[PDB]
């Protein structure tokens, strides 16, 4: 009943039923979560 | 004997109840680990557990060796029968 | 109590507010930023005797905003509960000084008329009010705190222009926020909120003051 | 109890309980009480033949 | 013991569920990405 | 005055009024410089036997060794011990237990009551 | 070096302090006069307080308690022989004086027991079975969860305390 | 980027969910192109550099006509661009990946294609998706037993009741809590931490007293309490001129030396506390800690003059006997000798070897764990706890989101709720997408106001009339509308 | 249907409210009607006041049938006519030799002196019952009927069984007092022997 008020918009910004902006873009990237995957960055490697 | 040493930041009873619990857990785990060894790879059960189906070693413990301690909210069964659980037990009994 | 440690509080709050002023853009001297408590006692010649006027000594002018409007003022009232009487004398002092901004730091409570008079003050002048215990710890030192930047009206103009953003659409920010009180932000103004992103690496948002 | 054991006292109804801790003997003959039959052990042995 | 497949050819490795699906690093997720739902559904029906 | 003495003054919980069996109340005789005890409902009043009229914060003593008649010993479900000599009677069958109450007794230490006739003694080891 | 003062109360405290040093003849055997020592202690309290404060009087009183002790006469004696100068003795730096014989022992063991009260919180677990590839040490913890759950198989989850690593039996 | 990355992840975990597994994609090129370690690795490194620079341009999510949008473009893509830049290094391509330029060139087209794919559909009702994304893990074992030991108290009651309460935004948690960090030596010195423990911990006067008793004492110095008799008698420097009229009645309290061991306390602190609270009107005297027992015997300051039935006022201003009880009733129950007056009296200990935290950078640039003493407390006086010396105001947090709003504000709230929801989620161990949790916090905070997003706050909302009426009240919103 | 056993006084904590402890017993008639006759003795946790008496938390305040508010147990004892504290104490315990039991009851004794007369006590209880005008015969007479019939019917509503009635209440308080002192263990609600 709470979360039904919100949807994604075509300008990538996340907005509500009264068109106000929730986010600059959905998940701060606008990309699909399904296309996300677990990865090691490994740049936090111990020795410089 | 009251010669038992209470755990720091805990009561002697809390230590005692904790201490008996480690033992009942270590033994069951040890006897469980014996059963994990004791089973052939030929077994359907080990086959079922390994495959990632609906089974595990704890099951083997429960089916073959030992179910383990029953508890109430994680605590040993309370003395609902006047400082006892049942009239089959002696008063002040603390057996598992 | 109130014998030595108090100096540490007065030192730390003095640094917190100076860093605050420094953060406001005012060119606080690095040494003022850098000074120690031992030096702080030394700088004020603190504690030749007890029950003196450190709060009168703590009272200071702040000076900077690369934009030379100059002259912000900070006053520490001696009374825990401040009355209009001290506010009028203060009003006289700020008027006589013709300062641009006055910050008054109160220890405890205030009369509602003084509270009112502080709120209204003057349509063309601002008076600032800070409670000493809330100053006693710098909240912006906290790890959960994002970076807040006040936006120029033109930046706001450019922001709306670039997106075609409606004023309503912008998330509001309540002026009841201590941090809002920290920036001295005014209603209708926008603050730039800089956050780390676990997704983007960097996330920037904005809220208009309500 | 011997009257209880003699069936001159209704075992099916008459309950008789003593608490040394309270220095009390309570007895109840009201309806709705649950009871069950048990073997009577005497001298760590069964009374039955 | 350890699982390894090359050019659609299984070199070694007894299979598990973490391989078989509903988890990260699963064959199912990457087939969905490369082969797409349509090829993956026919493979899945076929294997079963 | 030494850290080896004790404080058992034998506090006087109450004394009834001879006129009504009601409690007598403290009072000073500022004229005679002496403590007195009086009933409220009547004119009955009498001098005090001690300067102490009050005590506070309780229970730092061995209650469980008290308030326990040896008649517990008749309970068969209470275990006898093979440990002999009723601290009195040269006979075993001492009955034993913890405190078993509210302070329920982090003291899991056994407390011994001989069940042998002619002693009734409650101790512990 | 007898320090004379003009204040009657100070002298009166000095007389009271001289009286406290009279305890148990030790001043005789050492041969030091109680009045001079009593006068030097009060002056020293005064050298710091510079006023007949109740708290100043309190220091005399804490000094009184230390003087009037009978379980540590060697304390008085250490003071009397100049090993603990009156200006030092007054200058506290002894944490409720009780050195020699037992309260110090008690004080140490008390410092031990209150130190012990952090030592283990109230719990435990560690298993030390699974190696952690982030630190080679088998400093790991294990989980028994997913009694039934859904289609996901019941797993044993292992977490490494140090360097935070968690992985599954599967 | 490596230097920046240390800031972004203080946990030092480099394993994150991200789009497009380039390793698998790069590997597939090798499987396709048939590159092997016994074949030469012909490559033009500048092409690699340019390919990354061009692909970076391809990473468009917003216009690039102005630098701010580009800055918006740059920061939003920043983390991915670092994964991309770290992966697509010239040395990696030639040495580790041994890719050919053609293999690299085909791969670039593939990566971009993967990028084009990652884009979510505009118009999406992701919000309904997120509500379901919260609802499903709530169904699991969020309430299944307090399995947590962690050398401490069970705190901050697991799951749904906290989740229900959280949704209900109860003014105060059912189980408030606060984690006390220790700066410098306190993290390594127990003795320092205990000194903090003594300073922080709540202490009532009733907590401190061994016993109390009321006595009739003819003479303050020739007391009837003969054990204390030299102790009173020896005192004389006390103004005993106004004590010739003070309460003839004696009140005496016995103090727990065990408590003095317990909280590390002293008599002088106690006497000065009592007088400051009650004022000058209460006379206070005590024996030394080296005595047989700690006792404190008190008197009322009957200041000689008008305090002697001066104006009758047939009221009996106060009887003595009863007044010793009113003070004692008040003495035990009211006075707090030490501590915050709502934190009960807790500070459970944990060795920071507990979790992946306080991981610190070193000269080598490698991450290392820092062990420490910590207390987990039940309490929420965030101003007071922040105000405490030696405790770290930076890391110190509390389970109460309300104090975060009150002190740090709604922005800090957005993060703490985010951490806490994640924390409940971390307990169930079932991964849930983070973006949604980030999204959820935005929804509650979008107003900048802390309020129940439930029906308990709908009337304050600016939402449409059909929405509010849909919340079962119907007619009331509709009549007003 | 599972119910709790009647005519059996049980003590439970009421710490969720201003009441430190509670002792309850229902006193329904054996056959006549089984009206229930629920009795509450609740220990009030008003551990404090101000400058009034520094110790309100030792009050007990009985909960009488039909009465518009709660009243001290000791007031009932005055209505029973036992004006002598010694007599009430025997009613409380045959062994007052324990000072601890004596000190705990002492604050209830302080309450007893505001009303000594049985007649005033009956009118008092009646005044708490309702307002039949100034006719304080009726409040007493009503109190008399409640004391006989509405109070502990299970022992008998006969006049001479009022003194006899008094003997049960003191043990009931005593049982409460042991548990309130802590000497008694807290009664279980889950126990079936305490159930019917
Ligand atoms: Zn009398
Ligand atoms: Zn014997
Ligand atoms: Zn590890």
């Amino acid at each position: 009943k709470s979360m039904e008020s919100v949807m994604v918009k075509y300008d990538a910004t996340v907005r509500n039923s009264i068109n106000q902006v929730v986010q600059l873009r959905y998940g701060e990237d606008g990309l699909a979560g399904e296309s996300v995957e677990f990865q090691n960055l490994a740049t936090l490697k111990p020795s410089n | 004997n009251n010669e038992l040493e209470p755990t720091p930041g805990n009561t002697l009873r809390q230590t005692f109840e904790n201490q008996v619990n480690r033992i009942l857990n270590d033994a069951r785990d040890k006897t469980g680990s014996s059963a994990q060894k004791s089973l052939s790879e030929y077994n359907n059960f080990k086959s079922m557990v390994v495959s990632g189906a609906k089974g595990s070693k704890i099951n083997i413990s429960q089916v073959i060796a030992v179910v383990g301690q029953q508890n109430v909210e994680g605590k040993r069964i309370p003395f609902g029968f006047k400082h006892r659980t049942l009239p089959h037990f002696i008063k002040d009994d603390y057996g598992p | 109590m109130d014998d030595e440690e108090e100096t540490y509080r007065l030192w730390k709050i003095r640094k917190t507010i100076m860093q605050l002023c420094h953060d406001r853009g005012y060119l606080v001297t690095q040494d003022e930023l850098d000074q120690t408590l031992e030096e702080f006692k030394a700088q004020s010649g603190d504690k030749p005797s007890e029950g003196r006027p450190r709060r009168t000594d703590l009272t200071v002018l702040v000076a900077h905003n690369d934009d030379p409007t100059d002259q912000m003022f900070v006053f520490f009232p001696e009374e825990p509960k401040v009355g209009i009487k001290t506010i009028k004398v203060y009003c006289q002092r700020m008027q006589e000084e013709n300062i641009t901004r006055a910050l008054i730091v109160v220890q405890q409570g205030m009369t509602p008329s003084a509270k009112q008079s502080l709120v209204d003050m003057a349509p063309k002048y601002i008076l600032e009010q800070f409670l000493q215990q809330e100053l006693l710890i710098n909240i912006t030192e906290h790890e959960l705190v994002p970076e807040h930047v006040v936006m120029t009206k033109e930046e706001v103009t450019e922001l709306l222009a670039r997106y075609k953003l409606r004023e309503n659409q912008l998330p509001r920010i309540q002026a009841g926020d201590p941090v809002a009180r920290y920036f001295g932000i005014k209603r209708g103004q926008v603050v730039k909120i800089i956050r780390p992103s676990e997704t983007a690496g960097r996330y920037i948002t904005y809220r208009l003051v309500q | 109890r011997k009257l209880r054991r003699q069936m001159d006292i209704i075992v099916s109804e008459v309950s008789m309980i003593r608490d040394i801790r309270e220095r009390e003997i309570r007895i109840y003959t009201d309806a709705g009480r649950i009871c069950r039959p048990l073997l009577i052990v005497e001298k760590q042995k069964l009374l039955l033949k | 013991t350890k699982v390894v497949v090359e050019n659609g050819e299984l070199i070694m490795g007894i299979l598990c569920k973490k391989s078989l699906g509903t988890s990260a690093g699963s064959l199912v997720h990457i087939s969905y990405l490369e082969m797409g739902h349509d090829i993956t559904r026919l493979f899945y029906s076929n294997i079963q | 005055m030494e850290p080896d003495g004790t404080y058992e003054p034998g506090f006087v919980g109450i004394r009834f009024c001879q006129e009504c069996n009601n409690m007598l109340y403290p009072k000073e005789d500022k004229e005679n410089r002496i403590l007195l005890y009086a009933c409220r409902n009547c004119d009955y009043q009498q001098e005090a036997d001690n300067s102490c009229i009050y005590v506070n914060k309780i229970t730092h003593e061995v209650d469980e060794l008290t308030q326990i008649i040896a008649d517990v010993s008749q309970d068969p479900t209470l275990p006898r011990t093979e440990d002999h000599p009723c601290q009195k009677c040269g006979h075993k069958e001492a009955v034993f237990f913890q405190s078993h109450s509210a302070r329920a007794e982090d003291a899991m230490r056994l407390y011994y009551v001989c069940t042998a006739p002619h002693c009734g003694h409650r101790w512990t080891e | 070096r007898a320090p004379s003062t003009s204040d009657s109360v100070r002298l009166k405290c000095r007389e009271m302090l001289a009286a406290a040093l009279r305890t148990g003849d030790d001043y005789i055997a050492i041969g030091a006069d109680e009045e001079e020592l009593g006068s030097q202690i009060e002056e020293a309290i005064y050298q710091e307080i510079r006023n007949t404060d109740m708290k100043y009087k309190n220091r005399v009183r804490s000094r009184i308690s230390n003087l009037k002790d009978a379980k540590n006469p060697n304390l008085r004696k250490n003071v009397l022989c100049g090993n603990i100068p009156p200006d030092l003795f007054a200058r506290m730096t002894a944490e409720e004086m009780a050195s020699d014989e037992l309260k110090e022992m008690r004080k140490n063991l008390t410092k031990e027991a209150i130190r012990e009260h952090q030592m283990a919180k109230t719990g435990g677990t560690q298993t030390d079975l699974f190696t952690c590839g982030k630190c080679k040490k088998k400093n790991c913890t294990y989980t028994q969860v997913q009694t039934r759950s859904a289609d996901e198989p019941m797993t044993t989850f292992v977490v490494c305390n140090e360097c935070g690593n968690r992985w599954k039996f599967c | 980027d490596r230097e920046v990355l240390r800031v972004i992840f203080p946990t030092g975990d480099s394993k994150v969910v991200l789009p497009c597994n380039l390793l698998r994609m790069i590997w597939n090129a090798q499987k396709i192109f048939h590159i092997n370690p016994r074949l030469p690795s012909d490559l033009h490194p500048i092409k690699v550099v340019e390919g990354v620079k061009e692909l970076s341009k391809k990473l468009v999510i917003v216009n690039g006509d102005d630098p701010l949008s580009r800055q918006a473009q740059e920061n939003a893509t920043l983390l991915f661009n670092i994964h991309l830049r770290s992966t697509l290094c010239s040395r990696r391509m030639a040495e580790e990946f041994r890719l050919s330029g053609e293999a690299f060139d085909w791969l670039l087209g593939e990566i971009e294609s993967k990028f084009n794919q990652a884009i979510a559909h505009p118009g999406e009702m992701v919000g309904a998706l997120a509500a379901q994304s919260l609802g499903e893990p709530a169904t699991q074992m969020t309430l299944n037993t307090f399995h947590y030991a962690g050398v401490s108290a069970k705190n901050v009651t697991l799951g749904v009741p906290r989740l229900k309460e959280l949704i209900n935004i109860s003014k105060k948690p059912k189980t408030p809590s606060l984690t006390v960090f220790l700066l410098g030596q306190s993290a390594r010195d127990a003795e320092r931490a205990k000194d903090i423990l003594c300073r922080l911990e709540h202490t009532t006067l009733r907590k401190v007293t061994a016993n109390t008793a009321i006595y009739y004492d003819p003479n303050p110095q020739s007391t009837v309490v003969a054990e204390d008799q030299e102790w009173v008698n020896v005192y004389y420097e006390m103004p005993d001129f106004d004590v010739a009229r003070i309460s003839p009645w004696l009140l005496r309290v016995e103090l727990d030396r065990k408590h003095m061991t317990d909280r590390k306390l002293t008599m002088e602190q106690i006497a000065e506390k009592i007088n400051a609270g009650f004022g000058d009107d209460l006379n206070c005297i005590f024996n030394d800690d080296n005595a047989e027992k700690l006792v404190l015997r008190i008197r009322i300051m009957n200041s000689d003059e008008n305090k002697m039935q001066e104006e009758e006022e047939v009221v009996d201003k106060m009887d003595d006997d009863v007044f010793l009880r009113c003070i004692e009733s008040n003495m035990l129950t009211d006075m707090t000798l030490q501590g915050i007056e709502q934190i009960s009296k807790v500070y459970m200990h944990l060795p920071q070897t507990d979790n992946k935290k306080k991981i610190i950078i070193t000269e080598d640039g490698e991450f290392k764990a820092l062990q420490e003493w910590i207390l987990e407390t039940d309490g929420v006086s965030l101003m007071r706890v922040l105000s405490e010396k030696d405790v770290d105001p930076v890391r110190t947090t509390s389970n109460d989101i309300v104090e975060i709003f009150t002190v740090l504000g709604i922005e800090a709230v957005r993060k703490a709720l985010e951490r806490e929801l994640y924390h409940v989620i971390s307990f169930d161990g079932s991964y849930v997408n983070y973006r949604h949790l980030a999204l959820l916090c935005d929804t509650m905070t979008c107003r900048g106001h802390l309020m129940a997003i439930t029906r308990h706050g709908v009337n304050r909302q600016d939402t449409g009339p059909l929405m509010k009426c849909s919340f079962e009240e119907t007619v009331d919103v509709l009549m007003e509308a | 249907q599972e119910k709790m056993a009647t005519n059996t006084v049980y003590v439970f904590a009421k710490k969720d409210s201003k009441y430190a402890y509670t002792g309850e017993c229902r006193s329904c008639l054996e056959n006549s009607s089984r009206p229930t006759s629920t009795i509450w003795v609740s220990m009030l946790a008003r551990g404090g006041q101000g400058a009034k008496k520094s110790a309100i938390g030792q009050r007990i305040v009985a909960t009488l049938p039909y009465i518009k508010q709660e009243v001290p147990i000791i007031i009932v004892f005055r209505a029973l006519g036992f004006v002598s504290d010694r007599d009430i104490l025997e009613h409380i315990i045959y062994d007052f030799e324990d000072p601890e039991m004596m000190e705990m009851v002492k604050p209830s004794l302080d309450e007893a002196f505001v009303i000594q007369e049985q007649n005033v006590a009956l009118n008092f209880i009646g005044s708490r019952g309702a307002k039949p005008g100034v006719t304080k015969e009726k409040r007493i007479k009503y109190a008399k009927e409640v004391l006989q019939k509405e109070m502990l019917p299970h022992v008998g509503v006969s006049d001479f069984c009022e003194t006899k009635k008094a003997y049960f209440l003191g043990y009931m308080v005593h049982r409460l007092l042991l548990a309130a002192l802590g000497r008694r263990e807290l009664d279980d609600r889950d126990h079936y022997g305490n159930k019917r």
